[PDB]
DNA sequence: GAGAATCCCGGTGCCGAGGCCGCTCAATTGGTCGTAGACAGCTCTAGCACCGCTTAAACGCACGTACGCGCTGTCCCCCGCGTTTTAACCGCCAAGGGGATTACTCCCTAGTCTCCAGGCACGTGTCAGATATATACATCCTGTGC
DNA sequence: GCACAGGATGTATATATCTGACACGTGCCTGGAGACTAGGGAGTAATCCCCTTGGCGGTTAAAACGCGGGGGACAGCGCGTACGTGCGTTTAAGCGGTGCTAGAGCTGTCTACGACCAATTGAGCGGCCTCGGCACCGGGATTCTC
């Protein structure tokens, strides 16, 4: 038993296109993608934290390093909805 | 009696292949490659089929990318030939020494 | 309720939250930063599919192969730059000629 | 022989994807040596992977992760 | 307090003309009070205080600073030597930017060394001075030093020299110190060369030089006498006589006259050997018995670091209290100097040339040797006035030996032709 | 101004141990 | 604006080339390389900036622009201490 | 007078910058530079001098290499001259835009 | 209060060559090259350790590891002389 | 009772308990096995040695005593190991090979 | 102007891509606390601005000579087309061998108190460059007569 | 027009000083070593089942091979040009000096965010199932081409 992000991505696909298919090579190769981007935030925010002397994670350094990493034009509107999914989740405490 | 102007059909299968997504080599010649560059590591090494198809992306993915960077390489030199002395400096200039 | 519900998103955040546990990166986890990183991850995969559904509506294809993946991804300059070092299976190359290969004039 | 598993036409197959008109003859036995070397350092990469996880046969899994530990990493075979 | 005073009447003279002063007379009577009351005239005269330059030779440094804390205590005094940090909170320390004549500031007594004005002319290239003194005056006389050349880049437009002996009369240095007193009548070397000649530049040089001597006060200072003492080689300094000519400069041809084991030195090494196979070393200790046997106060200089280097194993058979000066540390020359002048139980001293023969209060000795005292007679002059000056009690010997029949007959001679010029002129 | 008196009164200090002391 | 992309002298584009060895410089390639030096000097500077707010100061030390430096693989050695 | 071949004196003035260590631009234009270039992002920005260092000592480290691959690409192309094509052809095989 | 490294490498330097100087420039190259390796080596052993689902640091995935980044001659040499420390160090009698 | 450390139990110089420290709080992982630290103290203990040895003789080459940045660029760059191990690193006060090319020589 | 070579369209499954049911761990909820981050205060190191003089170096300008580039004849070695044979692909069989799963122990490494010495931080003793100086001795430049 | 004597000059080689830049001896403090506890992760071991490598055999496009020829690399030669060379005239980094000031960093102190433990429920993954999108085979329109 293994798990993964079929059902989530698919219901994504859905949501915008209700109409097209999806291979499961191609399945396989976004969720290599996801994972990865995930890998690649998580490890520079694990050593941003350890460069700042600081023991906890928070919204704030991976706020900086989905800014540095991520280029133009994908970043700032990444952090616009992430900011906006922070807030309405801690408005609906 | 016909016969066509040099150009005309390697055009239409540059053409042919870049639409294609396919594969290139026969997989089992290259199967047996990777056979037998394996074996002076550790004898008797099963291999998955996934692997194989791995190493096939693998290869076709960097070569493809080093002839078209070698292409430039020579259409730079005002060339439509390539030669080895692009391949090495095609090589000299990425930087994987 | 689902804490994914509660932001409004479509990925687990509970889940993700307990890859990062064990994920070994510090001591102690903010709580917002799943959700964060949830936001994020979902915007990046949205923008990737719909241009994938872009591709597939472009070629008449009501499926994604990577051959629409590939053209997706490499024709937007901006994801070919955080790509630049990432090859894609069956994925294919975009066509482009340098404009002295073609023969004759006019 | 078994070096040469690898022919002609497949070179001229990898040059059209490169868009390449026109290839000299000399191309092929230097294409096979970097051919040879390149996939040398994966397959080192991957049976070390493959020996200590105390298993005799290797994976998908092992071998893209040595591609993204040298900096070409691949999608859709895991990892 | 003494004569002095028509001569400070005649240097402020000559400078309400505008000139530049040139005192030619030998260390020992007091120039410095002479000094330190030409600045307190000149402070009750038109009231200047601050910017005054003290140039002097890091022996006679904190000597300037004990006669000038000890006389006129009204002054604020800052030395300036050392590392590099107390160096730059000194130059922060006279912060100024207030130029002419201030009052309450601490910049009155500027005290350095001719190393301190070369290597610090970048630093002191601004600060426009009103009064600098230049005492011992014989390190100036080469026109191709760059201290030469950083002192004369000076704007301090005030060029007061202050020397024992500038009578070197080495043909241009007359024209180098006239040229220092005033550069714009006196750049062409050749032209003074151009321009019976013993005669014609005694009324040249007239009008600017004071003429005073040592025998005009009473002559309690002990008057002192040149004995002197002539020996032979012996066979192990025959020998190397041959030995150094058999292979065919003058420097090693000096120190074979010394010891012979300075070059060899005997191993498996008497004593005894080694005291009786140098001739020179023989006679001092039979001169060395006599002295004991009084009781007194023995002075030795020296010139080589060799030669400078083995008297304190001669002395350990004798185990004589001694204290060698040369290299040595400066705040070591404060107090050593100090124990000489208080201890009487103190009798022997090494002692080079350049440090210890130059303004240092030495009048608790009579009995001087010169060893190899011989290079230039104006170093021995002043070597000889380090230790008679005012304040001596008692008649002064200078014993100054010599061995006979060797290359330092050529050498007194072209001393003594030197001698003979700087007396008369 | 106490640390300008401060740094004044450790300069004086130092030029009287250089310069009483060397 | 001000002279500051020119105020890398021309000769000094040149003397910078003769470290690695070039016999021939025409003379259009100063313009070019400045371009090449100011677009080199956006992207190191952007991430040194990002990871200096990061820190809640607006002063930037040596520290964060050597991780910056590190960030793409060019990294350096002794301002790292 | 006496003169040289042009070149000879060059490949002198080669190897005395070849055998230098120290930094051949100076500091004032690189500081204006680099805090004409730093207000963008975000204003007001003070610097560590020895961060200054930093970005000089990687900036010619980048340029040196840069002129030496460009070099060796002007030499495969049958040139000592080295025009803007030379510069193109480098920083395409380098990868970066 | 500091940490370094400069104690050790020095007189690891002075046992084999003692009449040589070492700069400070040269002594933080050292320190930062030494920082370097050692951390390449602890984030490869550590997510090579993590992907064989091992939650356990030992000698042997990190020798896996010195296998992975050194070139093989000095890798040789540098597993030879691990190798014979910890059996020093494991024959602790 | 009186003992020593850990590194001269194993026989080195580096100090095995400072390294164990940077193991335990660097988040590597949470668990750490007694042979991993006495490893890599003798791994980088080999690795300082050769790279001072190779510093050495580029010193003694230049007949310097002090290590100048130059040595160390002359004893990495030299070497095709170590061209391998730190092939995008920069130096500081490191400077450019000494190479030339032979089309650039004046062949006449 | 014909013709091999392209795109587009009609029929054939078919096998591979979405729902459906079960429920099992894994996401979610609530109380404790203590320790790591946030915020105020102080300091003092150090970074920016500006004054003023300097001079190696940068810019302008005239020259010119080696090289980049346009053209032009020379092979000659790659490219397009028959032809075969030959080795890869495809379908299937097996078997056994090696990964996957689960249980059970044990030992080894995490967590805590003590302590004392290993490793600094900051002082002082101890050698290489630099300036200066006599002085004979050999060397160079210069004035002079046959 | 050439040989001979007098004056200037390097200069070497040490000392003497003499600063400038280094190796070595004490307070201290905090962190590694040792002793004790414990608990859960790894080692070991039996078993299962899945897949992976041979092994036939047919068959079938694909490479090996050779021929004709033709277009592109290539040697060379002019020419003109474009940057190397050198020197006059600013000039603007640079040094260093100073004055100010401001924020990096240390300390204290609170408090509040989440690790952790006990409990729950639900929804996501997997076997099973259904049906349609499209690769493939055959026929017709169309396109640069020689």
């Amino acid at each position: 038993r293994k798990e993964t992000y079929s059902s989530y991505i698919y219901k994504v696909l859905k949501q915008t296109h209700p109409d097209t298919g999806i291979s499961q090579k191609s399945m396989s190769i976004l969720n290599s993608f996801v994972n990865d981007i995930f890998e690649r935030i998580a490890t520079e925010a694990s050593k941003l934290a350890a460069y700042n002397k600081k023991s906890t994670i928070s919204a704030r350094e991976i706020q900086t390093a989905v800014r540095l990493i991520l280029p133009g034009e994908l970043a700032k509107h990444a952090v616009s909805e992430g900011t906006r999914a922070v807030t309405k989740y801690s408005s609906s405490t | 009696p016909h016969r066509y102007k040099p150009g005309t059909v390697a055009l239409r299968e540059i053409r042919r292949f870049q639409k294609s997504t396919e594969l290139l080599i026969r997989k089992l010649p290259f199967q047996r490659l990777v056979r037998e560059i394996a074996q002076d590591f550790k004898t008797d090494l099963r291999f998955q089929s996934s692997a194989i198809g791995a190493l096939q992306e693998s290869v076709e993915a960097y070569l493809v990318s080093l002839f078209e960077d070698t292409n430039l390489a020579a259409i730079h030199a005002k060339r439509v030939t390539i030669q080895k002395k692009d391949i090495k400096l095609a090589r000299r200039l990425r930087g994987e020494r | 309720q689902s804490r994914s519900a509660k932001a409004g998103l479509t990925f687990p955040v509970g889940r993700v939250h307990r890859l990062l546990r064990r994920g070994n990166y510090a001591q102690r986890i903010g709580s917002g930063a799943p959700v964060y990183l949830t936001a994020v991850l979902e915007y990046l995969a949205a923008e990737i599919l719909e241009l994938a559904g872009n591709a597939a509506r472009d070629n008449k294809k009501t499926r994604i192969i990577p051959r629409h993946l590939q053209l997706a991804i490499r024709n937007d300059d901006e994801l070919n730059k955080l790509l630049g070092n990432v090859t894609i299976a069956q994925g294919g190359v975009l066509p482009n000629i340098h404009q002295n290969l073609l023969p004759k004039k006019s | 022989d078994n070096i040469q598993g690898i022919t002609k036409p497949a070179i001229r197959r990898l040059a059209r994807r490169g868009g390449v008109k026109r290839i000299s003859g000399l191309i092929y036995e230097e294409t096979r040596g970097v051919l040879k070397v390149f996939l040398e350092n994966v397959i080192r990469d991957a049976v070390t992977y493959t020996e200590h996880a105390k298993r005799k046969t290797v994976t998908a899994m092992d071998v893209v992760y040595a591609l993204k530990r040298q900096g070409r990493t691949l999608y859709g075979f895991g990892g | 307090k003494e004569y002095q005073l028509k001569g400070l009447n005649w240097l402020a003279n000559l400078y309400d003309q505008g000139i530049n002063g040139i005192l030619a007379d030998e260390m020992g009577l007091g120039k410095t009070v002479q000094s330190i009351s030409v600045l307190a005239h000149l402070a009750e005269n038109h009231n200047i205080w601050g910017p005054f330059l003290v140039v002097t030779p890091a022996s006679t440094l904190h000597n300037w600073v004990n006669e000038i804390s000890k006389f006129l205590p009204q002054f604020k005094i800052l030395p300036y030597w050392g590392n590099a940090n107390d160096r730059k909170v000194l130059r922060k320390f006279w912060d100024r930017k207030n130029l002419r004549y201030n009052k309450n500031a601490p910049f009155h007594v500027m005290v350095t060394s001719y190393q301190m004005v070369v290597t610090d002319a970048n630093y002191l290239q601004k600060m426009k001075w009103q009064y600098m003194i230049l005492d011992e005056a014989q390190a100036i006389k080469s026109s191709q030093s760059s201290r030469w050349k950083n002192l004369l880049s000076f704007h301090c437009r005030n060029r007061l020299l202050l020397t024992g002996t500038p009578i070197q009369n080495s043909m241009q240095e007359l024209w180098a110190l006239l040229h220092f007193i005033m550069p714009s009548l006196f750049d062409s070397h050749d032209e003074f060369n151009e321009w019976q000649q013993l005669r014609r530049l005694h009324m040249i040089l007239k009008p600017f030089m004071l003429r005073r001597v040592k025998k005009n006060v009473q002559s309690e200072l002990g008057d002192k006498i040149e004995i002197d003492v002539l020996c032979d080689l012996t066979q192990r300094q025959a020998k190397l006589y041959q030995v150094l000519k058999s292979q065919i400069a003058v420097m090693q041809f000096r120190k074979v006259c010394n010891h012979p084991d300075l070059f060899e030195r005997a191993d498996v090494p008497s004593m005894d050997r080694f005291i009786t196979e140098s001739a020179k070393l023989r006679k001092l200790d039979e001169l060395l018995v006599k002295l004991k046997s009084e009781g007194h106060r023995v002075l030795i200089y020296f010139q080589m670091t060799k030669m400078m280097d083995l008297m304190e194993e001669y002395l350990t058979y004798r185990q004589y209290n001694h204290i060698r000066l040369d290299s040595s540390k400066l705040e070591d020359r404060r107090d050593l100097v100090h124990d000489w002048q208080t201890n009487p139980e103190i009798f022997v001293f090494l002692l080079s040339t350049r440090a210890g023969g130059l303004g240092i209060n030495l009048t608790a000795a009579d009995t001087v040797i010169f060893y190899d005292s011989d290079w230039n007679p104006t170093i021995d002059s002043q070597a000889m006035d380090r230790a008679h000056r005012l304040g001596q009690t008692r008649q002064v010997t200078v014993y100054r030996l010599l061995v006979r029949g060797t290359i330092e007959e050529r050498m007194r001679d072209r001393a003594k032709q030197k001698e003979q010029v700087q007396q008369v002129v | 101004r106490l640390e300008e008196e401060k740094q004044d009164t450790i300069n004086k200090l130092l030029k009287k141990r250089a310069g009483k002391s060397r």
